[PDB]
């Protein structure tokens, strides 16, 4: 009900390690494919936990 | 951004839309060309007479 929101910008993100870490039970992407994230560019990324 | 299996849907939507646009343009051009051919035949008759 009070989900915490974090902002990430001004950095390089290596999604390869996160995707390869099989600890995640569900890893589901809608707008983009998981593989291609390592090649895209975003203005800023919000992480809601 | 998308893997081929997911991309195919968006690619097909774009293909359908652009094909529709091209067909409409070609039909309009055909009708306009028929009109211009009628005008050109009239002009040729005017010259000859
Ligand atoms: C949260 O902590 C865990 C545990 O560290 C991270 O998972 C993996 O942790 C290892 C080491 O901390 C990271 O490097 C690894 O090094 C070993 C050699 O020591 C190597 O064999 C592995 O392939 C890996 O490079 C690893 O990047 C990291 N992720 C993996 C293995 O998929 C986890 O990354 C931490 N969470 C975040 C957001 O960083």
């Amino acid at each position: 009900y009070a989900w915490n929101r974090k902002r990430i910008s001004n950095c390089v993100a290596d999604y390869s390690v996160l995707y390869n870490s099989a600890s995640f039970s569900t890893f589901k992407c809608y707008g983009v494919s998981p593989t291609k994230l390592n090649d895209l560019c975003f203005t800023n990324v919000y992480a809601d936990s | 951004r998308l893997d081929p299996p997911e991309a195919e849907v968006q690619i097909d939507r774009l293909i359908t839309g652009r094909l529709q646009s091209l067909q409409t343009y070609v039909t309009q051009q055909l009708i306009r060309a028929a009109e211009i051919r009628a005008s050109a035949n009239l002009a040729a008759t005017k010259m000859s007479e």
